[PDB]
RNA sequence: AUGAUGUCAUACUUAUCCUGUCCCUUUUUUUUCCA
């Protein structure tokens, strides 16, 4: 049968649904995400936006009024270890991860607005 | 567009006019208009498709991608 | 009657259902050919008039419309779409016919700014159409 | 019967691209039958990695900079012929026929020989006589 | 001038604190300025970003190891994937576009139409797609497609070394006429750091003395060695010939940087740039600590910057101890490069020439067009190889050209083979430039008539006979009228001796004279007048008063520019808003140096902000900073190309039609076809799409915000009169020198004169012309520079 | 024009240049 | 390339007539359909009745060549010579026959006979 | 009771006058991204 029926952004969302499911099919395809359902663990904080003279003590620290982190990581340079301006916050619980990220944006971290999202 | 059919249709109904005579043409079609060689061999294409059915006309002009 | 054109109408709807036709557009305000077309339906129109006879007032006043269109291309085919467009009442037309011994052949006589927008839109349907296929 | 037939072919179309939807559906999940296939595949290296980490870098400037896309968009495929032609020694092929120019313009004109009717006119020969 | 050295170097650390200064500024004012649906939105946004990232980046890579068993394993599973993803995506495609051939016939819409999505293959395409209408209407078939049946189809009896290529690359390199020249080279390198060198072309000088600069081991700390060029695609031949000669790709140790295009992965030892580029570094850096030897180029194009160049290598030459400048040179005249550089040495340099005996004509004559072609039907008739050139100097008589010689070589049929005639110019679109350089069918006598692109840029080959009127034009500039006259010139003897050198290039020249040798003799001068003479130099007073030099009228110089030239640049920079009482730059004329177009353009930057609307004058500078023609008016058809000018016609002067044009060509994915369409040249605009993504990215070094009104096209015209307030004149005269003017009949006001107007430029040609009007009011002309402008 | 009617001729229906065609197809 | 010696012997053959692939205005012509019907069409309009309705020469090409009619026409009547002895020539006083050569106002009537050139054939 | 004001047309004057216009070259910087 058609799909013909429904409301226009139940139409926007599925196909938008289709798109990220062509794209993650896709993916799977070129073998960069060689994975199913391509799921990224929790708890799990991704930090940009930021300058590159942050701290990842600091960073924690600053972090942990949110919610305790277990680790951090920042993505530096593969060749100089220059700061690339992103990190990995692994935290240990992903209430703590939501709380910390709910609460990080527009904060001017070493005069920077960081941003901070899923990784 | 329907602008240029209003157009098409509205060119045939004016006054036909000679020396003392005057009357308006509702029924027929002019062809002493420019375009009128392509309305006549549209309604000719009509009265093929009535002629020959659609499944031999579909036939004859083959499919549309290769005709 | 109303079947029978019922039953027309539906059968040009299927058979240009069946054909993937893309129906004619407007002509649009930039196009690419309207000049060639312009050109065109401007020689079709002076093909009548290339024996340079001692013509009327008429004659004479058509071909200074065809030089004018010819001159100035682009206010010709602003008025053209404009005549499109808008209007829908038109000027009387005249009859007359030739004998030709056997049988006469009706000859009819139009409005010769009617004429310019006529050949036009003939050229323009008939370019479409044979694109369209 | 205008607003008949117009629900009738939106219907039937609807019903023609469900099933060319479900044909293109089939064809990717053949397609990814062939994403196994790459499983089945890869079941100056370092200089190579350190060209992408550089067009990663120059990707990720140009996302942050909205600019042409260094080399791969301003100069791109689509460059002037002019730098194609000298500036690099790898050129294209080309389409079309040459021909002679001398063939080219013997004839001109817009319209037929017969302008209308115009009996009277002469014009029976192409050439003068001598 | 070690003094200007360590000024300029003190304006250089003054500027980065001002550049600091208003960084500070700007981060002053950009700090003043449900979970798992944003986790599904996040992952949404991850996916479709990554996805596409890694599509467009992974095609590139392969590219880029094209350019460059398990690694060819690796490849093929590449290539195979990457073609699966195409399908796939050209699948999905398919589906969208047989959902689009239906037939849905039309809603009846109340209003006007409005245009819908709309094409196929536009240049070049519609003489093989008329020749497939008439064979579709020629071929005759008769039955159905299928009638290989019943075919017994009998059929016949008949009867029963790659390092080889890198040594013919260095015997290619050793068969250079600089091969046995190259040892007291280097020795005159090693006695002096000025050596002047001389040598006609064709010695490969500029392509073998950096190279064996380069195994003379110059750049061994670091500081890589520089060649500039005048222009820039002969830097890119000069750069490609010497990356194949090495085998590495460009961006490596054979680098370049142009405008728009700096291929240079900090890896550069060559490193090949323009003038403008060493100009450029020089208001970057102060002294070339980063280059050691620094290579020039020819001084006889005697290019405006490479002059500035010159005075600039001399201060350089004054301050540090050495840097082993050299300076290439084609003829004899280095004599005044010598005196100018403290007695500097000449090497001259032996060049592979030919007999190229120069022919008479023993009549004088001022026709040069009638007579050039019966010149070119007699040596058609004579000695059957060879390709003739023909120089001319303009468009409107070079098509006239064509198109006689087309009618003249149309007469004959049978008789007088071929004879292709191809025209050169600048504004010329570049298939018919590139037609030029493929080679000659073998039954052909190939004639490329052509302007002086083929006389100083273009190198042709397989060209024999040359005619050559003397005939140039000049841009000159008279600044005590105010005025410039681009008018035709005899030519210099030099010129001459430059084209008979690009006459017999190949083999033995036969460059005939068309007019007498006593008036080469006697009559005709023997040195060409510079640029810096002949033109206004209003655009680089700025950039040498940028520098930190305050003695313009006594800098040093080859030649020195006219005083009232000098004068007329300072009082326009007093009228514009960069100069103090003292004749000192402001930071609004920092702002006015910063980016690189002229100032009297550039004041539209400093009006954006002060009428808002800055992209849209942002565009309009974008299409005034053109080098060559907009628009195509091409021989014959006109009436398609002036409808296709007309429809992009503005009340409000032609900067608002060349704003539309830009705006028209936006939202229509940036295509050539379009231009095409639209008569546009897509050679020149997409030069003005660069400029404009320059001056775009030149905006936070001037803090101009993307400012836009949309609609105000009266603000857009205001900030123009605030830029243009000098470039006025009415009353069928100029308001201020009082000199007579006449409407160029390819301006958009043309017809319906105007009551008050601006402009941008005043060509002389025939009639004092009109180039750029712009309808104002002299309402706001009063409001922009009231010390200018008084009493109506 | 007797060298270019020697070309036509050569380019003509010339059965011997279909037997160097189909000659070079089976050969190679 | 295609040269003048590929196409000069079937240059004036073919119904389209080859020829006209190389016309001057063959690119605005490419825009020309339906042409046939508009002159079948224009019988409606023009009142002069065309002969020549069914071809154009432009589309379909010059499709025929008189040129050798008048040439044995000249040579059936006997000879120029033969021709002119028939003729007023001789009282010309003219030496020879090669060098000959032919040649907004209001009105009461325009439609009469102009009697000059009867006169002057007669 | 006759003054100003508007491209609206029609008369009128000067022994007014039958008329002209499309550029050679070309050069000008710097900074982020996901298992």
């Amino acid at each position: 049968d058609d799909f013909k029926g429904r409301s226009a952004e139940e139409v926007e969302e599925i196909k938008a649904e289709k798109e990220a499911k062509t794209q993650a099919i896709l993916l799977e395809m070129v073998g960069d995400l060689p994975d199913a359902d391509i799921k990224p663990p929790e708890n799990v904080l991704f930090v940009c936006k930021l300058n590159p003279v942050t701290t990842d003590e600091d960073l924690e620290i600053i972090f942990s009024r949110f919610g305790p982190i277990r680790s951090c990581e920042v993505i530096r340079d593969w060749k100089t270890g220059e700061s690339l301006c992103y990190a990995f916050i692994e935290f240990e619980k992903e209430e703590d991860c939501e709380k910390a990220f709910f609460k990080m944006d527009n904060v001017l971290i070493d005069d920077r607005r960081i941003h901070v999202d899923f990784s | 567009d329907h602008n240029i059919a209003d157009y098409m249709t509205a060119k045939n109904n004016v006054v036909i006019n000679y020396k003392d005579m005057n009357h308006t043409n509702s029924y027929g079609i002019i062809r002493g208009l420019q375009f009128a060689s392509f309305i006549v061999q549209y309604y000719g294409l009509v009265m093929d498709l009535l002629v020959l059915g659609l499944h031999r006309a579909s036939e004859m002009a083959g499919p549309p991608q290769m005709p | 009657t109303a079947e029978e054109a019922v039953a027309v109408y539906t059968t040009t709807v299927h058979w240009l259902e069946s054909r993937r036709f893309s129906p004619i557009p407007f002509p649009p305000l930039s196009y690419k050919h309207d000049t060639k077309l312009l050109i065109l339906a401007l020689e079709r129109l002076k093909e009548a008039y290339s024996v340079k006879s001692r013509l009327n007032q008429s004659q004479r006043e058509e071909l200074g419309l065809i030089e004018q269109a010819y001159d100035n291309p682009h206010e010709a085919l602003s008025r053209i779409k404009r005549h499109l467009l808008t209007q829908r009442a038109f000027k009387e037309v005249g009859i007359e016919f030739m004998d030709l011994y056997s049988h006469l052949v009706p000859v009819y006589d139009v409005e010769p700014l009617e004429k310019i927008t006529d050949a036009y839109l003939d050229q323009y349907l008939w370019y479409e159409a044979d694109k369209r296929r | 019967a205008d607003r008949k037939a117009r629900e009738a072919v939106e219907m039937r179309a609807q019903v023609e691209r469900k099933m060319a939807q479900k044909e293109k559906e089939k064809h990717e999940e053949k397609l990814r039958e062939m994403a196994q296939k790459a499983r089945e595949r890869r079941a100056r290296d370092e200089i190579r990695h350190d060209r992408r980490k550089e067009r990663q870098h120059d990707r990720n400037l140009s996302r942050a900079a909205p600019d042409k896309r260094s080399k791969l968009q301003r100069n791109e495929n689509r460059d002037i012929s002019e730098v194609i032609a000298l500036g690099v020694p790898n050129p294209r092929t080309s389409n079309e026929v040459q021909y002679d120019q001398r063939l080219f313009n013997q004839s001109k004109g817009m319209d037929s020989g017969f302008a209308g009717g115009e009996d009277e006119i002469y014009n029976v020969y192409d050439q003068a006589w001598r | 001038e070690d003094e200007w050295e360590r000024t300029e170097r003190e304006r250089l650390q003054d500027l980065e604190e001002r550049d600091a200064f208003a960084e500070r500024v700007r981060q002053r004012d950009k700090d003043r300025t449900m979970v798992p649906e944003l986790r599904k939105k996040s992952r949404r946004e991850y996916l479709a970003k990554r996805e596409r990232e890694k599509l467009e980046d992974l095609e590139a890579e392969l590219a880029d190891e094209e350019f460059l068993r398990h690694e060819r394993q690796e490849l093929k599973y590449k290539r195979r994937v990457r073609d699966l993803a195409r399908e796939y995506r050209a699948a999905g495609e398919q589906e969208k576009l047989e959902a689009t051939n239906r037939y849905h016939m039309p809603k009846e819409t109340r209003g006007q139409p409005a245009r819908a999505v709309d094409e196929s293959g536009a240049p070049g395409e519609e003489q093989r797609r008329w020749e497939e209408a008439r064979l579709g209407a020629a071929s005759l078939k008769f039955g159905a497609r299928d009638a290989a049946s019943q075919e017994p189809k009998y059929q016949l009896v008949l009867e029963e070394t790659q390092a080889q290529q890198k040594e013919s690359i260095q015997a290619v390199r050793r068969s250079l006429p600089v091969f046995p020249f190259r040892e007291e080279l280097l020795a005159a390198i090693a006695n002096h750091q000025v050596l002047i060198i001389e040598g006609e072309t064709g010695s490969g000088k500029t392509t073998q003395i950096p190279q064996y600069l380069f195994e003379e081991g110059y750049t061994n700390k670091g500081m890589k060695i520089a060649c500039t060029q005048p222009r820039r695609v002969a830097a890119m031949s000069v750069a490609a010939r010497v990356a194949r000669e090495m085998g590495v790709k460009l961006g490596n140790e054979v680098g370049y940087s142009i405008r728009f295009e700096d291929c240079t992965s900090e890896r550069t030892v060559l490193r090949y740039m323009t003038d403008g580029m060493l100009l450029r570094e020089f208001l970057s850096e102060p002294d070339l600590a980063s280059y050691s030897v620094v290579m020039v180029d020819e001084a006889h194009e005697r290019t405006l910057h490479t002059d500035i160049l010159f005075g600039l290598i001399k201060d350089v030459a004054r301050f540090r101890p050495e840097l082993k400048v050299l300076v290439a040179s084609a003829t004899m005249d280095t004599a005044r490069f010598s005196t100018f550089f403290d007695d500097a040495p000449v090497f001259r340099i032996p060049g592979r020439r030919f007999p190229v005996d120069i022919f008479y004509t023993k009549a004088p004559e001022a026709d040069y067009l009638e007579a050039c072609v019966v010149s070119v039907l007699q040596i058609h008739v004579t000695q059957p190889p060879g390709d003739i050139l023909v120089f001319l100097t303009g468009q409107e008589e070079i098509e006239a050209a064509c198109e006689m010689l087309q009618d003249r070589c149309r007469r004959l049929g049978s008789k007088i083979r071929e004879l292709l005639v191809l025209p050169i110019y600048a504004n010329l679109p570049s298939d018919m430039q590139a037609r030029i350089f493929q080679p000659t069918p073998p039954g052909a006598r190939k004639v490329v008539v052509a302007t002086n692109i083929a006389e100083t840029s273009l190198t042709i080959e397989g060209i024999i006979y040359v005619l050559d009127p003397g005939f140039c034009k000049q841009k000159s500039y008279n600044p005590r009228t105010g005025m410039e006259s681009l008018t035709v010139t005899p030519c210099s003897k030099a010129s001459a001796n430059q084209r008979a050198g690009r006459a017999g290039r190949v083999a033995a020249g036969k460059c005939f004279r068309l007019y007498t040798a006593w008036a080469y003799q006697h009559e005709l001068e023997e040195t060409t007048v510079p640029e810096i003479q002949r033109t206004s130099l209003g655009n680089v007073v700025l950039l040498l008063k940028s520098l930190g030099i305050h003695d313009l009228m006594h800098f040093d110089f080859l030649d020195p520019p006219p005083y009232e030239t000098l004068l007329l640049a300072l009082e326009q920079l007093y009228a514009l808003g960069a100069l103090n009482h003292l004749g000192e730059l402001t930071t609004s004329g920092r702002k006015m140096a910063e980016l690189p177009v002229d100032p009297m353009l550039s004041k539209m930057i400093l009006a954006s902000e002060k009428y808002s609307c800055s992209e849209e004058i942002l565009t309009v500078a974008a299409m005034l900073s053109v080098n060559n023609s907009i628009f195509y008016r091409p021989k014959d058809k006109v009436v398609h190309a002036d409808n296709a000018r007309v429809n992009f016609f503005l009340p409000g002067g032609d900067h608002l039609v060349l704003l539309n044009v830009y705006t028209q060509w936006a939202e229509s994915g940036y295509s050539s076809q379009w231009c095409y369409e639209n008569f546009v040249q897509f050679r020149s605009m997409r030069r003005a799409r660069d400029v404009r993504e320059q001056l775009e990215g030149l905006l936070e070094r001037v803090e101009v915000g993307l400012s836009s009104c949309q609609g105000d096209y009266i603000r857009v015209r205001k900030a123009i009169t605030a830029g243009y307030f000098y470039h006025t004149a009415r009353g069928y005269r100029t308001v201020k020198q009082q000199q007579t003017v006449f409407i160029h009949p390819n301006s958009s006001l043309f017809e319906q004169q105007p009551r008050w107007l601006l402009y941008h430029e005043l060509v002389l040609t025939t009639k004092e012309f009109m180039r750029q009007v712009l309808e104002i009011e002299s309402s706001w002309l009063l409001e922009v520079a009231p010390h200018y402008y008084k009493a109506k | 024009d007797l060298d270019r009617m020697l070309r036509e001729q050569e380019r003509e229906g010339d059965p011997m240049a279909n037997f160097i065609k189909k000659n070079k197809a089976k050969e190679n | 390339r295609l040269t003048l010696e590929d196409l000069e012997d079937s240059w004036d053959r073919g119904i389209p007539r080859i020829n006209t692939l190389f016309q001057k205005d063959r690119h605005t012509l490419a825009y020309d359909k339906g042409w046939r019907v508009r002159t079948d069409f224009k019988q409606y309009q023009v009142l002069k009745q065309n002969p020549f309705w069914w071809t154009h020469q432009r589309h379909d090409g010059k499709l025929w060549n008189l040129n050798n009619y008048r040439t044995d026409m000249i040579q059936a009547l006997g000879g120029v010579e033969g021709i002119l002895e028939h003729t007023l020539f001789k009282g010309t006083y003219f030496p020879t026959w090669e060098g000959l050569f032919w040649e907004k106002l209001t009105n009461a009537q325009r439609s009469g006979l102009n009697q000059i050139p009867n006169r002057r054939f007669t």
